[PDB]
């Protein structure tokens, strides 16, 4: 349909930078910036901190818009109209959530005669969400009123924080089509750990009882009310669609997976050039976390990657830890030269680094300095040998002075303690779920161990004394990115991995893994290993993961490169250009249901 | 009746009680989809 119309994207994460929803709408703006053109807007909360960074204020193009802001400006509502500085040119409608006094009390009671949902005063963002909810309905209401012969409106609502303002637009009966896109189910988060087998018992869960118990009923109601208030209910994931079918009680009309704007290069192999450059910087790290214990070959070594928020059960570290313990067995009982260095890049509270890790990094530069001094001494003696006209002796090249330097360097390198499992020093080391499991499974980064676990208790940075490499470079360095999960509504950690050339082990319970099962037919062949976690048990899932990990371990140099080239081809699948189609289809579907008079069925 | 709004405050809302969502779903149904 080509009809000229104005739509609004309503989210709390618009010009806030709080959650992952911000990152969704960051690159969504480009693809949605031509489908509806300049007519599309983004309704968001106003923060003075967010304005200095992201928002550049501008006047209204259309005279009807000028009055919508001015009429709203009267009556105590303040809008700072501006353009988002992010790529795409998104015109943002920042409503001040600070202006609580005019409508918080009156519209909260107005909310109760309409939706019959009450707001506790204790919960902070609860009172802030409803305010933002009425403010949206005001702007939409004025836009429909003051624009004579207003085209069919679409109100695109993201998260529970906007989910209240969904029902208000429907309650006024304002001519507006409505979309609710839940990026994560609210009650699903607490149900994931609190209730055993959440995915197995998704149908059984008493839907009102559980929310009341987690003192989160008011939030649950606002999101659930939003589903019955959108002609189109939308989930990011097909696994989240199953969640919503038995919890939110609304089947998602369309599943619109989140996407990334892939940073496409000039050479289609530049990712693999950035592989070797970043692998070397990881090689500088593991040639230093281990000094005097470097018996393993680092040219036959692999790097496994796992990242995200520090959630042991949700980000599925428990599955991956017991799997490396069995991968320890399979690469040791079998005569294998293959060593695997798994990196756990999950941020946690940490007072400072570890003396042994810092000493090892300093020793690595020391054995680089003592290998630069005698290298120059070799070089100078060679240059006066090449100039003289004689090839080097190769035995006298290094004097007794040089041999004593190198003999002492080796003597300082020697350590008896096994290289550390965690790079930094923790406040709660014994209470740490990852470190407790490591000492239990029996991987102390020993010489006998074919898998060495190197947890980095904080995010990677380029400005870091140890491991000076940023996250986007570090992913590209690692050979494989293993992401077992139980509650990843949309994998963003495994999603960004597949955007890069690195193959990622996703799961059936993850939003990314369900997407890869649906779109492409070939799982392991294209690179993305998918773990069955819905129809299996915790032990069974670990056993499948071992066979997946050992498959990558038994792979040759050349076969690894082919698979990494195949994973590059799947970047087009996660790009906003391809995955924006689904959102567009949601919009076209919304217009037709709410207003079939001039909108086609569009089957 | 205005008692239920106060009950909502302080999270005294009843999941299966007066504040039960089933009533809310019918209330949304008054504004038919
Ligand atoms: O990552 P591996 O399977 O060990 O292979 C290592 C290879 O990585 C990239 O493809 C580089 O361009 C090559 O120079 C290097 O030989």
């Amino acid at each position: 349909d080509l009809e000229n119309a104005v739509l609004f994207e309503v989210a709390w994460e618009v010009a806030n930078k709080v959650g992952g929803i911000y990152t969704v709408l960051q690159t969504k703006a480009k693809v949605t910036g031509d489908e509806w053109g300049d007519n599309y807007f983004l309704v968001g909360p106003y923060t003075e901190q967010g304005v200095r960074t992201q928002v550049e204020l501008l006047e209204a193009p259309t005279p009807a818009l000028k009055r919508t802001l001015d009429s709203m400006n009267s009556k105590g509502c303040k809008v700072y109209f501006g353009r988002w500085l992010i790529e795409g040119g998104p015109l943002v409608v920042l409503l001040d959530v600070g202006a609580s006094a005019w409508a918080l009390e009156r519209w909260k009671g107005e909310l109760w005669d309409t939706c019959n949902i009450g707001v506790p005063w204790y919960d902070r963002e609860a009172n802030d969400a409803v305010l933002f909810g009425f403010l949206t309905t005001w702007f939409l209401g004025e836009f429909l009123a003051q624009s004579e012969e207003k085209p069919h409106v679409v109100a695109h609502f993201h998260e529970w924080l906007a989910g209240v303002g969904l029902c208000l637009c429907r309650a006024r009966r304002l001519p507006v089509a409505t979309i609710f896109t839940t990026h994560a189910t609210l009650l699903g988060r607490y149900l994931c750990a609190g209730a055993v087998d959440f995915y197995n018992n998704l149908e059984n869960f008493n839907v009102d009882k559980e929310a009341g118990e987690r003192q989160i009923y008011h939030r649950y109601c606002m999101e659930r009310a939003a589903a019955h208030c959108a002609h189109v209910f939308t989930t990011v994931s097909q696994i989240t669609a199953i969640e919503a079918q038995h919890l939110l009680k609304r089947k998602p009309d369309i599943v619109t997976p989140n996407g990334l704007n892939v940073k496409k290069f000039s050479a289609m192999h530049e990712f693999q050039n950035l592989h070797a450059q970043s692998k070397a910087r990881i090689q500088e790290f593991v040639r230093g976390h281990f000094y005097g214990h470097l018996d393993f070959n680092l040219d036959k070594t692999l790097y496994f990657f796992i990242a995200g928020r520090y959630e042991f059960s949700n980000k599925g570290a428990d599955v991956f830890l017991e799997a490396l313990a069995r991968l320890n067995y399979l690469l040791r009982v079998n005569g294998s030269e293959q060593t695997v260095v798994a990196f756990f890049i999950m941020p946690a509270r940490t007072n400072n680094f570890n003396v042994e890790t810092l000493k090892g990094q300093a020793v690595r530069k020391q054995l680089w300095d003592t290998a630069n001094t005698v290298k120059e001494k070799f070089g100078r003696k060679l240059y006066e040998s090449l100039l003289v006209g004689s090839l080097p002796d190769m035995n006298k090249m290094l004097d007794k002075e040089d041999f004593t330097m190198m003999k002492r360097a080796i003597f300082a390198t020697q350590r008896q303690s096994f290289p550390p499992v965690c790079t930094h020093n923790m406040l709660d080391d014994s209470s740490d779920p990852i470190l407790t499991t490591i000492r239990r499974i029996g991987l102390f980064n020993s010489s006998a161990d074919r898998v060495k676990v190197i947890f980095h208790p904080e995010f990677l940075s380029s400005t870091s004394p140890l491991l000076p490499v940023d996250y986007e470079e570090f992913v590209r360095g690692c050979h494989l990115g293993v992401f077992p999960s139980y509650y990843e509504p949309w994998g963003y950690t495994p999603a960004e991995c597949t955007v890069m050339g690195i193959p990622s082990i996703s799961t059936n319970l993850s939003g990314f893994g369900c997407f890869m099962e649906e779109h492409i037919a070939d799982p392991s062949a294209y690179g993305i290993y998918i773990l069955d976690r819905r129809f299996r048990s915790l032990d069974d899932s670990c056993s499948q993961l071992t066979s997946f990990l050992y498959s990558f371990c038994q792979q040759s140099r050349r076969q690894r490169i082919i698979q990494r080239n195949r994973t590059e081809r799947l970047s087009d699948l996660l790009d906003w250009k391809y995955l924006g189609r689904y959102y567009m289809s949601a919009r076209h579907m919304a217009l037709s249901k709410a207003f079939p008079e001039h909108f086609t069925y569009e089957p | 009746s205005e008692e239920r709004k106060e009950r909502w405050e302080q999270g005294q809302a009843d999941y299966m009680g007066a504040d039960s969502f089933d009533n809310i779903k019918r209330k949304l149904d008054t504004y038919l989809q």
